[PDB]
DNA sequence: TTTTTTTTTTTTTTTTTTTTTTTTTTT
DNA sequence: AAAAAAAAAAAAAAAAAAAAAAAAAAA
């Protein structure tokens, strides 16, 4: 059935279309809901599907699958449990950087201060109670900030490499404008019987006879030319490749090619076998060589059959 | 007949090969481009795998873009005149009724990749772009088994690995896509239940701190009936007492123990015992949907596998049944192993005086052009490309087998009926054999 | 005494290595330390060529250098993970092992200058008619690359602790309460915007940012570690600076390990 | 510890962007010899200092194995001026009150030769170098020219100079020497360059005073400080001509001179600008209290008759 | 035993015992021309195979199969191929045969288990180094790509780099001086390297010096340590004397590891230049020797090979000639076939990216066609021309075989095509072979009689 | 004069040829 | 078990596209 899978074809892609919308919405709010929203409508496309099973609709799902997936990734990154004892909880150490990055401060405008395994049990009021006092400058001048930029540089591993001027001040200058017109302006394109295989056999079950034999004494011979009597050969060639005529030597010396008519019988259950076993019954094959100058000595045997 | 649309109307030459500025239109269903090779048939084809995003290292017909242009030049283009305006076409309401896409190449700097809408107007002169609308088209053009090379066949046939062939008829049926995105939604199932059994921890600690808030207000409100429920006769207020004050220490330093254990008052313990259970009993519901959520998610999953398999196991019998079907006119068979341990497309023929499954290297000429068109239209169900080319199928083989090339792969462009074809071969056959039955036309340079 | 004779023997029968010592260490002196491997390729194959010897294998030479970085001075160039002697971009880092007990000197006397470059809420730096006496008393460092750590322990503390997630305008309104501005004036100390300031951060691969699209209603971006301040940071360390941050000594510290952790989970990931 | 010493002060060293005065090396060692525990009572200050230069040796065989070195120059404003400058402002922080010889020596780190290796180890664009090398040249060329004039009392040159003078004498009744010359151009002159633009320069020398090598007079004038001795360490002076010391033969742009009309007239059998000869405030220091009262050149007198340098 | 006109090294007539369709079948060969021809797959494109099998070749120069009994026809046990050739007058050392029979027959017998087997030289047991050198020595190679190509090969020629193109075109006769030429040039541009490195080594030296000139100052620094240390004794001039010398020393003096810093660093830099450049000099003469001879006849060959082929490539349609070039130090020495296949586009390279197969395959017939005189081979074998080429393209293809193969002095051109045009022009001394097939064909295992009854050579037995 | 578009340059990342090296059939 | 070409393996080389910066022109 075409038409149902055209019309899954078009829900899927529309799917996809708002994809992106979908993935923003839960990048933004933290919700799981969109996640199965559309997981109803994926699923809900993939049985609807039930006669032909055809691929690429597949692809699409998977598609779809790698998405809703990511979807669910997005979403199970945003839970967030906070604790009342755990002292690394955000607004606890923003407002610790914002105590050191201080202590020089208060003690320049002379503004001083005051006081106001553990399992992880209880203790609120030592660190939230008086680290929260340090919450309303708002001022970048206050801080300094040349103490919270190194505290950085000896605790990492950064990299403390200096600045020569024995190297870069001897580079050279670089007067190498490009070449004007390397090539511009090009714009100049000028808007302005081969096979005939069966006409051998044609002949033969016409003129000669369903069970007729005659030679290379009388068929591939030629009294004016050598491209007609060699281009026989080759017919018969292909006519002894496709198991249709006859030809085992007799011992007079002289070839035999007879029709090879087998009587009548379509039946094929023992005859394939026959066959099969007959060319296994390996045709070493006769080299039937002919030559330019021999091809005069062989006219039918002594130089006549109508020159 | 109906035609799902996506075939190329019109490729339009600029300086490309041997050929300055030539433009001649494709046909409905199959084409017959002849004449001298390289004299304009190569170059078509490879102006129609580049102009639909494919390098030219592989194409075996130039190793470098700036070396396909036109001696004498400076810069090359061609434009190929997709067909936008039928059946599950591409945002007909922006790019018009007939998309035209075009590539300009120049001997510096870098190419120039450009979408433009019907009327002329720019679109977006990107090259994820033309990946994208040929994409939706589905059209794969760099893999051999969709636009086979002139160059690439006679090595493609024997020389491609044991691995080559299979992993280009998996990824060219859109069959390894599934299996990519499958395991890789695992994966992702895989990381997001084992951050769901950290948050299980996480969601521990809340529990511990729920129960215990509530072990605070037990052991708050435990000293009620001592100090304050007693209010019942005493209205009368609000001597022989012989035992009244008996236990005041003792009190005293449990209520100074109970009260200072980090700095709360008594409603302020019980507004931690609410909040701390409001936390727990709000993060259950967010935990418990996000598991039921992954859950119905992994069952989708194992849906989709089994019925991967199922797909997989239909689509290689097909690809079997079809070649066999296909070997049979020469009165030859074999049979393809998908040895899906070692990846392998080992075509196993036999001849009609044989015996034992003989290999594929083996038979040669014979043997093997008629295998490359029995292994190749078992690959054009499963892929569902919307055009097809083929550039001398009959790399050495006679005129007995090129009827028996031809004569069949005239029939199997009847089965399907919305793949575009065109043909390159040297020989003669315009009005040689009986073609007249319309969806054909002759196009010799 | 094995040391001095081996790295002399290491610098003498390898002369590439010694023409690739003053390479690496005048790439990355303060700035993006980074080395992507096709480049340190690029250079060493024209630094053994003009050298009068057939260079080694990658994996002889990479031994070579992290022998002499840290013989001499006591670095060592790495490869980072990217998603031994095959990643596929290298950073240097030192690598002595720190002396924060008597680092003190080193944070002291950077943190000193406080005291005399701001009075009356102005800096002084600027003007140009100054007294500028730093050459005698050895300043630390650079002034407009000393807030460029300044502000990147406060936006990488800022992401350390929000579970590896922190979105733009929830880091924009989190960074206006130290005074940063952000409607475009330039920070008055290193004089330069805030948006600017996050893509060169960006650029040296600090954090990154995840770029979305939606025509409707807009485009949100996050703040998730990058991998820079993975490998040149650690939670060995992390658990130093947090720990000093809110200055209590080694008792009440037992849990920071497990805290952090639980806090900050997918961070020190790959 | 040998390892652990001696990978730490370099750090300490090329952290600082090189130069880095000698009392603070001194200290990093007690530093340090405290962070490893290798505590000594039977010290004083020289063998420290003895401890600190062997370290250097070591440290500078290795570097100079690899080709960069640890040079050891003096700032030539001297011991009380120097002591003054950098113990002035250790008097907040402070280390359990030990006594420091005032010393003047300082370290620095530079590569010897200007290979192609090193050819890109800045921070600054091309046209910014090109004004690099044409305020230098500005700095010699204003340099060389000598005007009348009184002299300020306001820098360190000139209290130093006149301290000394009284100190070697006894005499105190004497006057100012009457011209200068300053090897520190003005800032409206260099912010007359043609190509960049007026800001460009302003934050291009605020950049560079930053980088240790461009300090700034009290009185709003720059000069070329001790990264000019990775600068064409001899070369870059007698380029436009500019010889060195006496005492020591090191480079010398700040001290005493003496141009009056003997030790004067530059080579112009040849048109070498071979000026006069020129002291450091220590070597002249010497050179008056042990040695002389007279120019070497040409047999002059100075103490009446010399030339402020600033 | 007609031998009246083959030429040594030949191939008289082939006999072949149970090969991968032929269990027992002779061909009889002719001297100018045997045009093999036949329907598809019919075994007629195997004798190929065979004559690389039977001149104790490898099986990977053909292409048809992997490995070496693949060709032992499945169903039998062991494979014997039988086949003659002529003896030559030049050809000796060569143990079992003398020196007087015009006629040796090579024969390998392939085993089942056993690859490499014995040979068979005139019924006689040959190991199989002797047999190689000895097919070696009856200057017939197959692995020189301008003689000898497989049906899986033939355009296996255009994919050939030009250098290699040169070696295997000019192996031909012999060059092996151009490889020890290379070895010279490699010697020198080694020795110009080191040669640079010593004139670095100059400014070592001279640095050197410098640090000497340090040195002579710390001496005189130790000097003022020495007054310092002789005059102490405190117990007033002598005090003035001391304070004179305390500031005069230089607190700074980094002499330690400067003093005995460098000493005998630089003699072993100066034990090496001289007689080395003098090497580097006889090096250059040597060379100049060998480039000498090489050039004149190098180019006069290749100027009767251009003027051969472009007599040749005229009728294709365009004109078209092969230019050698020297360009390199004698490391990329090649050769490059130009050709134009009509007038207006210019002369261009001859490569894979270039051409079509029918282009490409015109230009390897007529290179390794024209390329006959000029080297000592006696049989060719030009494997089905036809790919790619319709008609204009291929009766021309051997029309200029057939008259070249029946001019005068002709050597054996083996010539394999399963298609056949019509209208083709024959002439007297060529042999047109072929192969049938079917199973009425009486079989020849057991009898001999009818093995080759047919050739219109033999009329009267 | 400032903003936007063109343009050139640089950087990063894939693909074709090419070398390596343990394993392995072998005398 | 003492030589051998062999299979197979790793590891660098070039190619193409993308992004940033600078220049130039229009408003
Ligand atoms: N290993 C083998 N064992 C037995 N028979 C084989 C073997 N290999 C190939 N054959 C058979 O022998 C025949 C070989 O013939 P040949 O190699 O001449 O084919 P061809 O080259 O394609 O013919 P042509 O090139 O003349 O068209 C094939 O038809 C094939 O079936």
């Amino acid at each position: 059935d075409p038409q149902l899978e055209f019309k899954v074809l078009q829900g899927y892609r529309d799917l996809e279309s708002e994809m992106h919308k979908g993935r923003a919405q839960v990048t933004r709010t933290g919700d799981i809901g969109v996640a199965m929203d559309n997981l109803n409508a994926v699923d809900s496309l993939f049985n609807k599907v039930i006669g032909i099973k055809n691929n690429g609709l597949f692809a699409h799902d998977a598609r779809a699958m790698v998405s809703i997936s990511e979807l669910a990734q997005i979403s199970v990154r945003n839970l967030k449990f906070d604790d009342s004892r755990s002292m690394v909880n955000l607004e606890n150490i923003v407002n610790s950087l914002k105590r050191y990055m201080l202590k020089e401060h208060f003690k320049l405008n002379n503004i001083a201060e005051n006081r106001n395994a553990t399992s992880s049990f209880k203790a609120t009021s030592m660190r939230h109670s008086y680290l929260q006092q340090f919450s309303h400058y708002n001022e970048f001048s206050q801080f300094n900030w040349f103490r919270i930029g190194a505290l950085y540089n000896t605790i990492s591993k950064n990299a403390p490499i200096t600045d020569h001027l024995m190297g870069p001040l001897s580079i050279e200058k670089k007067p190498r404008v490009l070449t004007q017109r390397r090539r511009n302006n090009d714009q100049v394109g000028e808007k302005i019987t081969p096979e005939q295989v069966k006409k051998c056999f044609k002949k033969l079950s016409k003129k000669l006879g369903p069970e007729g034999s005659i030679n290379l004494f009388k068929f591939i011979i030629d009294p004016n030319s050598f491209s007609r009597s060699i281009e026989n050969l080759f017919y018969t060639s292909f006519l002894i490749k496709e198991g249709k005529l006859l030809m085992e030597h007799d011992e007079e010396g002289l070839p035999t090619i007879k029709i090879k008519q087998s009587i009548s019988h379509t039946d094929s259950r023992s005859k394939e076998i026959e066959r099969q076993r007959r060319r296994a019954a390996h045709q070493n094959h006769i080299i039937f060589q002919m030559d330019m100058p021999t091809w005069r000595k062989l006219i039918k045997k002594y130089n006549i059959t109508s020159p | 007949e109906e035609s799902p649309s996506g075939y190329i109307k019109k490729v339009i030459l600029r300086n490309f090969m041997c050929h300055e500025h030539f433009e001649l239109e494709l046909g409905s269903r199959l084409n017959f481009i002849v004449g001298n090779n390289g004299s304009g048939k190569s170059a078509i084809l490879t102006a129609i795998t580049i102009g639909l995003g494919a390098k030219a290292s592989e194409t075996n017909r130039g190793s470098s873009l700036k070396d396909l242009i036109r001696e004498g030049c400076y810069s090359a283009k061609i434009i190929l005149h997709l067909d936008n305006s039928k059946y599950g076409a591409y945002q007909q309401g922006i790019f018009g009724n007939e998309i035209i896409v075009e590539r300009i190449i120049k001997r510096d700097g870098p190419a120039s990749f450009s979408l433009r809408s019907e009327n002329g107007k720019e679109i977006s002169n990107k090259k994820k772009d033309i990946q994208t609308v040929v994409d939706y088209f589905s059209v794969p053009v760099s893999n051999p088994m969709c636009f086979l090379s002139q160059d690439a066949a006679r090595s493609f046939l024997t020389a491609s690995t044991s691995q080559d062939k299979y992993s280009h008829f998996m990824k060219g049926t859109l069959l390894q896509e599934i299996t990519e995105n499958l395991l890789y939604a695992s994966a992702i199932h895989d990381s997001a239940q084992e951050n769901m059994a950290l948050h299980l921890e996480n969601l521990k600690s809340l529990k511990a701190e729920y129960e215990d808030a509530k072990k605070l207000l037990r052991e708050l409100n435990q000293t009620s009936d001592l100090n304050e429920r007693k209010m019942l006769l005493q209205a009368k207020s609000l001597d022989t007492q012989e035992e009244i004050k008996r236990e005041l220490d003792k009190v005293s330093r449990m209520i100074q123990k109970a009260e200072k254990s980090l700095g709360l008052s008594q409603e302020e313990v019980i507004a931690l015992f609410e909040k701390c259970r409001n936390k727990y009993k709000e993060g259950q519901k967010k935990y418990m949907e996000i598991d039921e959520a992954l859950n119905r998610l992994h069952n989708s999953l194992k849906a989709r596998d089994q019925n991967y398999k199922n797909a997989e196991k239909g689509t290689c019998f097909d690809a079997d049944m079809d070649f066999r079907a296909s070997l049979k006119v020469r009165k030859f068979s074999g049979n393809l192993s998908f040895i899906k341990d070692t990846k392998s497309l080992e075509i196993y023929i036999l001849t009609t005086n044989d015996e034992k499954a003989r290999n594929v290297d083996t038979l040669s000429g014979g043997e093997k052009s008629f295998s490359q068109m029995a292994l190749l239209l078992a690959t054009w169900k499963p892929m569902r490309s919307r055009i097809i080319a083929l550039d001398q199928f009959d790399v050495f083989m006679d005129q007995v087998n090129r009827k028996i090339g031809t004569t069949l792969i005239v029939k199997k462009l009847k089965d399907i009926a919305r793949t575009q074809t065109i043909i390159i071969t040297p020989q003669d056959i315009g009005k040689i054999a009986d073609i007249d039955s319309s969806g054909v036309s002759i196009h010799r340079m | 005494l094995t040391e001095d004779l081996a790295v002399a023997k290491i610098v003498k029968e390898n002369p590439v290595a010694r023409k690739m010592v003053r390479y690496i260490l005048s790439r990355g002196e303060s700035q993006n330390s980074i080395i992507t491997r096709n480049k340190l390729q690029s250079v060493i194959h024209e630094a053994a060529r003009e050298e009068n010897i057939a260079k080694p294998s990658f994996s002889k030479m990479f031994m070579d250098i992290n022998a002499i970085l840290y013989n001499v001075y006591g670095f060592e160039l790495q490869g980072l993970p990217s998603k031994g002697h095959r990643a596929q971009k290298f950073i240097l880092l030192n690598n002595v092992p720190h002396s924060k007990n008597f680092d003190d000197f080193k944070i002291l006397q950077s943190a000193h200058t406080y005291e005399e470059l701001i009075v009356t809420g102005e800096y002084i730096g600027d003007d140009i008619a100054s007294g500028t006496s730093n050459t005698l008393e050895s300043k630390l460092s650079t002034d407009r690359d000393l807030v460029y750590k300044g502000v990147l322990s406060v936006i990488l503390c800022i992401v350390f602790f929000s579970k590896n997630n922190i979105l733009h305008q929830e880091l924009i309104k989190f960074l206006e309460t130290f005074g940063i501005p952000s409607d475009g004036s330039k920070i008055a100390i290193l004089n330069i915007t805030i948006e600017d300031l996050i893509k060169s951060l960006e650029k040296r691969e600090y954090i990154v940012r995840l770029e979305e699209k939606s025509d409707t209603d807009g485009e949100v971006i996050s703040y998730r570690i990058g991998r820079r301040t993975q490998a040149e940071l650690g939670l060995e360390s992390l658990e130093k600076l947090v720990q000093e941050i809110m200055g209590l000594e080694k008792e009440q510290t037992k849990s920071l390990h497990d805290d952090i952790i639980k806090s900050i989970g997918d961070s020190y990931s790959i | 510890t040998g390892d652990a010493t001696a990978k730490y002060l370099l750090q300490y060293i090329l952290s600082a962007r090189g130069i880095c005065h000698e009392n603070a090396l001194i200290l990093a060692l007690m530093r340090l010899e405290t962070d490893a525990s290798t505590l000594n009572t039977e010290w004083s200050i020289q063998q420290w200092v003895d401890k600190l230069n062997d370290y250097i040796n070591a440290i500078n065989v290795k570097l100079n194995l690899l080709g960069y070195k640890i040079i050891r120059i003096n700032h030539g404003i001297g011991r009380n001026a120097v002591t003054l400058k950098a113990k002035q402002n250790f008097e907040s922080f402070e280390l359990q009150s030990i006594v420091l010889p005032e010393s003047n020596r300082f370290f620095v780190y530079v590569n010897l030769a200007s290979t192609e290796e090193t050819k890109l180890a800045t921070r600054f664009n091309q046209n910014e170098i090109e004004f690099i090398k044409w305020a230098i040249e500005q700095f010699m060329i204003s340099g060389e020219t000598i005007v009348e004039g009184p002299a300020l009392d306001t820098s360190i040159i000139v209290r130093e100079v006149n301290r000394i003078l009284v100190a070697a004498t006894g005499d105190s009744n004497l006057a100012k020497w009457r011209k200068f010359s300053t090897f520190t151009v003005g800032s409206t002159n260099l912010f007359q360059f043609q190509e960049l633009t007026a800001t460009d320069i302003e934050d291009l020398l605020l950049r560079l005073c930053e980088l240790k090598w461009f300090y700034r007079t009290q009185e709003g004038k720059f000069g070329i400080d001790l990264r000019c001795i990775a600068e064409l360490e001899e070369y870059l002076t007698s380029m436009y001509n500019l010889n060195t010391c006496q005492n020591c033969h090191k480079l010398a742009i700040q001290g005493v001179r003496c141009g009056n009309e003997s030790c004067r007239e530059e080579n112009e059998e040849t048109g070498e600008n071979s000026l006069s000869q020129i002291w450091h405030v220590d070597c002249f220091k010497h050179y008056i209290t042990h040695v002389s009262k007279n120019c070497d050149r040409c047999g002059s007198s100075l103490i009446t008759e010399g030339v402020y340098v600033i | 035993p007609d031998l009246s006109s083959f030429q040594p090294g030949s191939i008289i007539k082939i006999r072949l015992q149970d090969f991968v369709t032929y269990t027992l079948t002779e061909f009889n060969l002719s001297p100018s021309l045997n045009m093999i021809i036949g329907p598809n797959g019919s075994g007629k494109s195997t004798f190929v195979c065979a004559v690389c099998l039977g001149l104790a070749g490898k099986p990977e120069y053909i292409g048809r199969s992997k490995k070496v009994e693949d060709f032992i026809k499945n169903g039998q046990d062991v494979s014997k191929i039988e086949i003659t050739l002529k003896n030559s007058p030049n050809v000796t050392d060569i143990e079992y045969i003398d020196a007087r029979d015009e006629t040796i027959k090579i024969t390998r017998i392939i085993t089942r288990s056993k690859r490499r087997s014995d040979y068979l030289i005139n019924d006689y047991q040959v190991s199989e180094s002797v047999v190689k050198t000895l097919v070696a020595q009856l200057n017939i190679q197959l692995d020189n790509l301008c003689q000898f190509l497989s049906q899986e090969r033939v355009e296996e020629f255009a994919r050939l780099k030009s250098v290699k193109l040169l070696v295997e075109t000019i192996r031909s006769i012999d060059a092996s001086l151009l490889d020890v030429l290379d070895e010279l040039r490699e010697l020198q541009g080694n020795e110009q390297s080191l040669q640079k490195d010593l004139d670095f080594k100059k400014a070592k030296i001279v640095h050197l010096r410098q640090e000497s000139d340090k040195l002579r100052k710390s001496v005189e620094s130790l000097r003022d340590f020495q007054n310092k240390k002789g005059e102490i004794e405190l117990h007033q001039d002598v005090l003035d004397k001391l304070e004179s010398e305390i500031a005069m020393v230089n607190h700074d003096e980094s002499a330690v590891t400067i003093l005995d810093q460098v000493t005998a660093e630089l003699r072993e830099l100066e034990h090496t230049v001289p007689q080395q450049s003098k090497d580097l000099e006889t090096i250059k003469a040597k060379l100049k020797e060998d480039h000498a001879v090489l050039e004149p006849k190098l180019d006069d060959i290749v100027s009767k090979i251009s003027a051969r082929f472009a007599r040749l490539f005229n009728n294709v349609g365009s004109a078209g000639a092969v230019r050698l070039e020297k360009p390199k130090d004698y490391a990329e020495w090649k050769i490059e076939i130009m050709v134009k296949f009509r007038d207006n586009a210019p002369l261009k390279k001859l490569d894979s990216h270039t051409q079509s197969g029918g282009e490409r395959a015109v230009s390897t017939v007529l290179y390794m066609i024209a390329l006959q005189e000029f080297t000592s081979a006696p049989f060719r074998v030009v494997d089905q021309i036809n790919q790619g080429m319709d008609s204009r393209n291929e009766r021309i293809v051997h029309k200029a075989m057939v008259e070249n193969a029946c001019a005068e002095n002709t050597s054996q051109y083996f010539l394999i095509t399963p298609k056949l045009l019509t209208g083709l022009h024959y002439h007297e001394k060529m042999r047109i072979h072929c192969v049938m097939a079917g199973s009425w064909i009486p079989n020849p295992s057991e009898d001999p009689k009818m093995i080759h009854f047919g050739e219109t050579s033999n009329y009267s037995f």
